């Protein structure tokens, strides 16, 4: 029963509501305010509106958002990519109107008082360290720093050198040039779509046009290299593949399950992924490969990612380049590139099943595309993806600038030269 | 909000005293006499003012 | 230093023995002493922080 | 009117014979150091001064020359807007605790 | 969040060892990061 | 003052009133025992005997 | 290993009615 | 739609059985994704001294080669068909899960058949194992949580088989031979204490074809526990150069029946969880993160709920410095007793809600809906619609809360378990005195 | 190694109570009274004591 019906407001906002009749529902705003965005003297202040919600808004104190928003036993959560933020909030489908009016509070009318945001720039360097905990974290964002050049080098966190010196106005300002009516997306999954209409016309009234343009993210193919001393040293070795949602996208995702992108029995082999087999005839010490795949929306970055021991990692990162090499020049069994466009196929729709999943898919197409197409239509476009397309991949990927960023005990990792 | 025993300056010199005083756990019972002495001393004190009454 | 002076009063009310020029004076000297405290005073409070814009 | 009455009271206050300000006298209540430690770097550092000041004069028995008064008209309420705030959110924490 | 997520954040804490290939499967990223802390909820990363 | 009061509160206190009450009880009982309060003392059946 | 470890068998100090390892202790716990 | 009739709209959930004993139960819905997979009541609650770490040693094994598939042929199928197969251990239950799209039902079916009925236990693949699960016995010593929790049960059910680890002992991992594995899953592994729960996009009867066609020929038409004591102690790890103390506390609470459940939930709903890196900080309505957040006692805490078949273990579990942990106790045991003697109305609304959300929201997605599928025909014997949970929820109010928590919580011996630098922890005999109030 | 003042047990509490206590810098005389009722107290038990000894 119902569709995810579809309206594009008059001012630039998107709303699509699913009345989905169930016990629960989310409600997702999708700003098109990521870290891309961040200037040179402002760096880190993305992260610190992520950490800015229930501060103090203009019509609800942050004692009243806390309490009423867990009351109700309700969801404030904010999701944050390179590109774009989203506030969402969930609870029972019978006390939606108060988790809207929070969540339109939180992200129309914030205040920004100076003690809340002198008190909440303590807490970013606690997240810096939660989310670097993971190697992953520092490795990704090195390799984004030594691959783009302006726009997507910025990091998900506030770098060290901010924390403690990120102004109010700053953030005051960012809202004003980036939380704009004609960037951002309600989505709405488990309401009605008149509902979503009056909230919108509620306050969401904010300057309209498209904000502050971004700058195009130019490549740069830097190397950088941190030696922190942990044994399994992970290495990742990237190019520049193609925008999203585009041919040239879906070939390098097809690509990327070709190779392989993670397990799916668990403690298996990876016997299907291409990289795994090709790498575990070489080393014999536990090690773990795996195309890395990013797609933004001006440019993103295809690549591998190699967990190994210190000693052999320069074997896991040569194997494997040499294994894409094989492909580049055209080694593809027709039947790989069948599972992996059923692999891909799967995977979409298994990240698709979950409501919450399903609520970022629908605002990131909202953002991206302005539309939304059914699941039939991407399975389509998956299989409209011929062979000589995933061969394109592996000549753009290997005839190409190729930045890599390192991390673990470095005496032996080989450099972008080599 | 605070532990009135570890807050409250008066409970934290008795806490700090004979609450939450580390102690060792093998003090044979040759140590107690140190108590009785002050337990002796109360007493007597209590007893004295009983004799200052009626002397 | 209306209370004070009061005090004083009180103080020389029972220095001096019982008889009618000083019972009445210690009557109104004991209640005077309860009102400054009880009554007078917080009332003048609230009128001083009227009278001074808060 | 009104007004002349709370001028004699600000007058006989004497508080502004030692440079002081209305917000510069109000009790230390546990909402009032809230309030304080909110003020901005500049009024923070100007009332400090001015406390300063003060119980240097009260130390000496002395007060400022008749000119550097706080004139009535000129004395400033920084403190009260986040007095205000202060005593509301207090307000409101109750009001949610009953 | 009625739910906890799952891992919680001990700041200051040494993170789960590792040292097997099958322990060590697929950790490494494929998607480009993402980072979720919001209102009661414990933050999370995931690529 | 008048802060106190509402709902959170009238509820807080019916708790706390059976416990309350115990403990007056105790204290009750615990006086009439110390300063062996006669007046009590002729009515409880065993103690009569005391006097 | 943190499972190696076992809590050594105190059989000779508990009580009568908490002792036998296939029977609920909750019920003599009142009697305790 | 008004939330309840929200709750009636929601797909039941059906439930055969085949003439093995095999509880076949399916849940409709319309997406085009499933997830089937078998529940099986073995664990280490079934698992004697010698055989203790058997299970978890044939759950690494099944999916390492089967009889008709041999080796990674099996794991070429799953990844050929997008499917993502995944299993897990508990102490009393396992599971073979195997997330498919909705046409690989007929296939993925016939997979299970093949990993729970015609294994393997290949010799030499055992010995390849052996030292994996040694390395993963080490990788967990450092998971000092899971340690802390093992640690807990240990000194809670000790001299009992619940006390237990799920991967057993080295030496009985290095002393296991295939006998005892072939043993054990032909002894565990029956058909009467196994559920084929299957959730998504399959048809019941679909699914009863394929189950009467492959797990036909099972066991006809024996480990049945015995019922295990709770001892309060403590175990003391005291291990000064760890950077955080982690301390677990709990108190013998109710099993999967015995409905006190439901209200005892709602109290954990009222003391919450929180750690360093979340939101309202100083403002969240649980008075202990409120505390936690206001001096910074801690970087985490949680209230389980862990509940086994006839016992389970009721309380928190908190990570913080060395410097802190006398002042949690205090506060975790004044949290624990205002609700035992005065929990308030508004409180108990707030945990009804917070529990609602918790059911509603963790039963999405289809894995989520077939785990709870499995685990609920094993442990409740019936899928309990929301409905019925909603209802038991609402009956819960503030003296029931009360009743609950002075039967389970009030002048009751815990069992404690602290890892780190625990010097400060307050020794048994202090927080045994926490678990009674001189006030009341 | 450091000022037996602020370091021994007996000689720190006396230097934190009357010594390095912070004061206000503006106390009037009345505050001097303060001082002058212990004062007085000792000039009462001095003295009270040595008529005990002849009453
Ligand atoms: C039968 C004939 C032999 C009787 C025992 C004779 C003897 O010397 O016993 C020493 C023996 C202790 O010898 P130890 O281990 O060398 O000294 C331990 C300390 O005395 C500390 O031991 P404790 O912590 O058990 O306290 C014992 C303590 C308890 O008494 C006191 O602390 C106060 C003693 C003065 C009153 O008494 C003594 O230490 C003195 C001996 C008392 C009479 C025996 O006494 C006992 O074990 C206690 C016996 C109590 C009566 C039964
Ligand atoms: C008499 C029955 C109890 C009653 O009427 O009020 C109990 C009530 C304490 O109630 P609660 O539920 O045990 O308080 C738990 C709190 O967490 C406060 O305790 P906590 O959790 O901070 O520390 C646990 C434990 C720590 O242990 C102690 O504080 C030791 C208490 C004294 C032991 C004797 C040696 C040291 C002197 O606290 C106590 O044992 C309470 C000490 C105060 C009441 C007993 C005073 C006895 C004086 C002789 O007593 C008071 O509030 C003190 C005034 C009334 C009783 C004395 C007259
Ligand atoms: C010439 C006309 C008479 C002037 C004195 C009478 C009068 O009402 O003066 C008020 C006039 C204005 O009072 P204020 O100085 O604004 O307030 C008193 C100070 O806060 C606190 O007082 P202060 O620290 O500014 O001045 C201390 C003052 C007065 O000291 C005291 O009042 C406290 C100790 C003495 C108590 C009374 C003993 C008789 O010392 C003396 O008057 C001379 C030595 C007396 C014994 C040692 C002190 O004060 C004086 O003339 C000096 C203090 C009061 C003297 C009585
Ligand atoms: C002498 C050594 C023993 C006494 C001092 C050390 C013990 C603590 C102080 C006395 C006491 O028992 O206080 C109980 C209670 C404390 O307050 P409560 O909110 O119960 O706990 C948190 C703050 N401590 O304070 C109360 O007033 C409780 C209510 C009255 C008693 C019933
Ligand atoms: C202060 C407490 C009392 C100290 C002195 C003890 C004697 C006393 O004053 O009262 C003792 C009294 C004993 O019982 P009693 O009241 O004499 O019984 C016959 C009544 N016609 O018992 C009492 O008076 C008990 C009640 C005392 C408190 C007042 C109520
Ligand atoms: C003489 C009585 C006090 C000394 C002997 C008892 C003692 O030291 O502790 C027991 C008693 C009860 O209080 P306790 O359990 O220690 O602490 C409060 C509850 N958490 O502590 C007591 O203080 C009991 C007597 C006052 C009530
Ligand atoms: C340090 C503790 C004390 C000790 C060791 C102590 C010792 C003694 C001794 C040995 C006697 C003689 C008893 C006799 O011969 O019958 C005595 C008598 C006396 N003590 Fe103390 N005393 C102490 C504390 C006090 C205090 C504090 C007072 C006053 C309040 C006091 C008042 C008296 C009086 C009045 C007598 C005479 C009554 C009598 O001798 O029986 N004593 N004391
Ligand atoms: C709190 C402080 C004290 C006060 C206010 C106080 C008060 C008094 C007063 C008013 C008198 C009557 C004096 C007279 O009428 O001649 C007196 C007498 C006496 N006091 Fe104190 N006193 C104090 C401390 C002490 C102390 C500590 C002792 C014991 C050492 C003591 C022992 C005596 C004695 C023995 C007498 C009788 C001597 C006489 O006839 O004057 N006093 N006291």
């Amino acid at each position: 029963p119902q569709d995810l019906e579809f309206t594009r407001l008059p001012n630039g906002l998107v709303i699509a509501s699913l009345e989905n009749y169930a016990p629960a529902s989310r409600i997702g705003l999708f700003i098109k305010a990521g870290s891309r965005y961040e200037d040179s003297n402002n760096l880190g202040t993305s992260h610190l509106l992520r950490l800015a919600s229930s501060l103090t808004t203009k019509g609800a104190s942050s004692f009243k958002i806390t309490r009423g928003i867990e009351a109700v036993g309700g969801k404030l959560s904010v999701t944050s990519t390179r590109e774009s933020m989203a506030y969402t909030v969930e609870c029972l489908r019978d006390d939606i109107e108060i988790l809207m009016e929070f969540l339109l509070n939180v992200t129309a009318a914030p205040e920004f008082r100076r003690w809340e945001v002198a008190a909440l720039q303590s807490q970013l360097r606690i997240d810096k360290a939660v989310a670097f905990q993971n190697p992953q974290a520092q490795v990704l964002e090195n390799l984004h720093a030594a691959a783009y050049r302006n726009a997507l080098a910025n990091s998900l966190y506030c770098p060290d050198y901010r924390i403690g010196k990120v102004t109010p106005d700053q953030l005051h300002y960012y809202v004003q040039n980036h939380f704009t009516s004609a960037r951002m997306a309600l989505i709405g999954l488990g309401v009605s779509h008149p509902v979503l209409k009056q909230v919108a016309e509620r306050f969401l009234n904010m300057r309209g046009g498209l904000g502050l343009s971004g700058a195009k993210a130019k490549y740069r193919g830097g190397e950088i290299r941190d030696q922190n001393g942990d044994s399994l040293v992970h290495a990742a070795l990237v190019a520049e593949s193609a925008a999203t949602g585009s041919a040239e996208a879906n070939a390098f995702s097809v690509l990327q399950h070709v190779l392989g992108a993670g397990p799916h029995v668990k403690r298996g082999s990876n016997a299907t992924s291409s990289l795994y087999q090709a790498v575990a005839k070489g080393v014999h010490q536990p090690f773990d490969v795996s195309a890395f795949n990013a797609s933004y929306s001006d440019s993103g970055l295809f690549g591998i990612y190699t967990i190994s021991q210190a000693a052999s990692a320069g074997d896991v990162i040569k194997s494997a380049y040499d294994q894409v090499k094989t492909i580049a020049q055209g080694n593809l069994s027709n039947t790989d590139v069948q599972a992996a466009k059923n692999k891909l196929k799967a995977g979409y729709l298994m990240s698709v099943e979950s409501s919450e999943g399903f609520l970022d898919e629908v605002g990131s197409q909202a953002l991206v595309a302005g539309s939304y197409v059914q699941p039939s239509t991407v399975l389509q476009q998956i299989d409209s993806v011929a062979d000589a397309d995933v061969i394109n991949a592996a000549k753009k990927f290997v005839s190409g600038r190729k930045s890599m960023a390192a991390s673990g005990n470095l005496g032996h990792t080989p450099f972008v030269d080599e | 909000m605070t532990n009135i025993r570890k807050s409250h300056p008066l409970m934290k010199i008795i806490n700090n005293a004979f609450i939450d005083l580390p102690a060792p756990s093998n003090i044979s019972s040759w140590w107690n006499f140190g108590s009785l002495l002050g337990i002796c001393l109360i007493l007597q004190i209590l007893t004295g003012l009983f004799l200052a009454m009626h002397y | 230093w209306m209370l004070v002076a009061d005090l004083i009063t009180l103080t020389w009310i029972g220095g001096q023995p019982v008889e009618h020029p000083f019972i009445i004076i210690g009557q109104l000297a004991s209640i005077l002493y309860f009102l400054i405290i009880l009554v007078l005073m917080p009332i003048t409070s609230i009128i001083e922080n009227n009278l001074l814009k808060w | 009117w009104l007004e002349g009455i709370r001028k004699w009271y600000y007058n006989a206050a004497g508080f502004n014979k030692l440079g002081l300000m209305r917000d510069d006298t109000i009790y230390e209540d546990d909402d009032v150091k809230e309030a304080i430690r909110r003020l901005p770097e500049n009024l923070y550092n100007d009332r400090v001064f001015r406390i300063k000041r003060a119980l240097d004069l009260t130390m000496r028995q002395q007060i400022l020359p008749k000119e550097q008064w706080t004139k009535y008209e000129e004395d400033k309420f920084y403190l009260e807007p986040y007095l205000k705030e202060v005593i509301r959110e207090r307000k409101e924490r109750e009001e949610w605790a009953k | 969040a009625a739910l906890p997520a799952t891992s919680e954040s001990p700041v200051l804490d040494a993170k789960r060892s590792f040292l097997c290939r099958e322990s060590l499967s697929g950790q490494a990223a494929g998607r480009p990061l993402v980072a979720s802390v919001g209102l009661n909820v414990p933050a999370s990363v995931r690529y | 003052l008048s802060r106190f009061l509402g709902p959170r509160y009238r509820e807080l206190a019916r708790n706390w009133i059976p416990t309350a009450s115990m403990w007056g009880a105790v204290g009750a009982v615990g006086l009439v025992w110390a300063t062996d309060w006669r007046l009590i003392l002729d009515w409880v059946p065993y103690i009569n005997g005391k006097f | 290993s943190h499972t190696d470890i076992r809590v050594p068998d105190f059989s000779d100090y508990r009580r009568a009615e908490v002792l036998d390892s296939t029977k609920s202790s909750k019920e003599s716990s009142d009697a305790r | 739609a008004t939330y309840a009739q929200a709750l009636q709209s929601v797909p039941e959930t059906q439930v055969s059985q085949l003439d093995n004993g095999l509880r076949v139960a399916s849940e409709q819905s319309s997406q085009p994704t499933c997830t089937v997979g078998v529940w099986i009541d073995a664990g280490s609650r079934y698992e004697n001294e010698k055989n203790n770490g058997a299970g978890y040693f044939v759950e690494h094994l099944a999916f390492k080669g089967t009889k008709n598939r041999p080796g990674s042929a099996l794991e070429k199928e799953v990844e050929s068909m997008g499917a993502h197969l995944n299993a897990y251990s508990t102490r009393e239950h396992t599971a073979y899960y195997i997330k498919a799209l909705s046409k690989d039902l007929p296939k993925a079916v016939e997979l299970l058949a093949d990993i729970v009925q015609n294994c393997s236990l290949e010799d030499s693949q055992i010995e390849k194992e052996r030292d994996v699960i040694l390395q993963e016995l080490q990788e967990n010593d450092s998971s000092m949580r899971d340690v802390v929790f093992d640690y807990l049960h240990a000194t809670a059910f000790q001299g009992t088989p619940l006390a237990q680890s799920v991967e057993g002992p080295s030496e009985n991992v290095r002393k296991l031979s295939r006998a005892d594995l072939t043993e054990y899953v032909s002894q565990h592994y029956k058909a009467p204490r196994m559920v084929l729960a299957a959730a998504g996009g399959v048809e019941h009867r679909q699914l009863l074809d394929l189950a009467q066609k492959h797990f036909s020929s099972l066991s006809g038409t024996v480990p049945a526990f015995t019922p295990c004591r709770f001892t309060g102690s403590e175990i003391r790890h005291r291990d000064d150069a760890l950077p955080l103390a982690h301390v677990a506390i709990a108190v013998e609470g109710p099993g999967w029946a015995n409905p006190d459940n439901v209200p005892l939930q709602v109290a954990n709903a009222i003391i919450g969880h929180y750690d360093s890196t979340y939101g309202g900080g100083t403002h969240m309505s649980s008075t202990l993160a409120s505390v936690a957040a206001t001096r910074k006692l801690c970087q985490s805490f949680q209230t389980f709920n862990i509940c086994y078949a006839e016992t389970g273990l009721l309380g928190a579990h908190f990570v913080c410095d060395n410097m802190s942990i006398d002042d949690m106790m205090f506060f975790l045991q004044g949290q624990w007793m205002r609700l035992c003697t005065s929990a308030t109305e508004s409180e108990v609304v707030r945990g009804k809600n917070i529990l609602r959300n918790a059911l509603v929201s963790h039963l999405d997605g289809t894995t989520p809906v077939c785990e709870d599928i499995g685990r609920s025909l094993l442990t409740y014997g019936r899928r309990i619609p929301l409905a019925e949970w909603e209802s038991r929820i609402a009956e819960v109010d503030a003296s029931v809360v009360r009743e609950v928590c002075s039967k389970y919580f009030y002048d009751q011996c815990p069992a404690v378990a602290g890892l780190g630098p625990i010097e400060q922890l307050p020794d048994y005999n202090r927080i045994r005195s926490g678990m009674f109030w001189l006030r009341f």
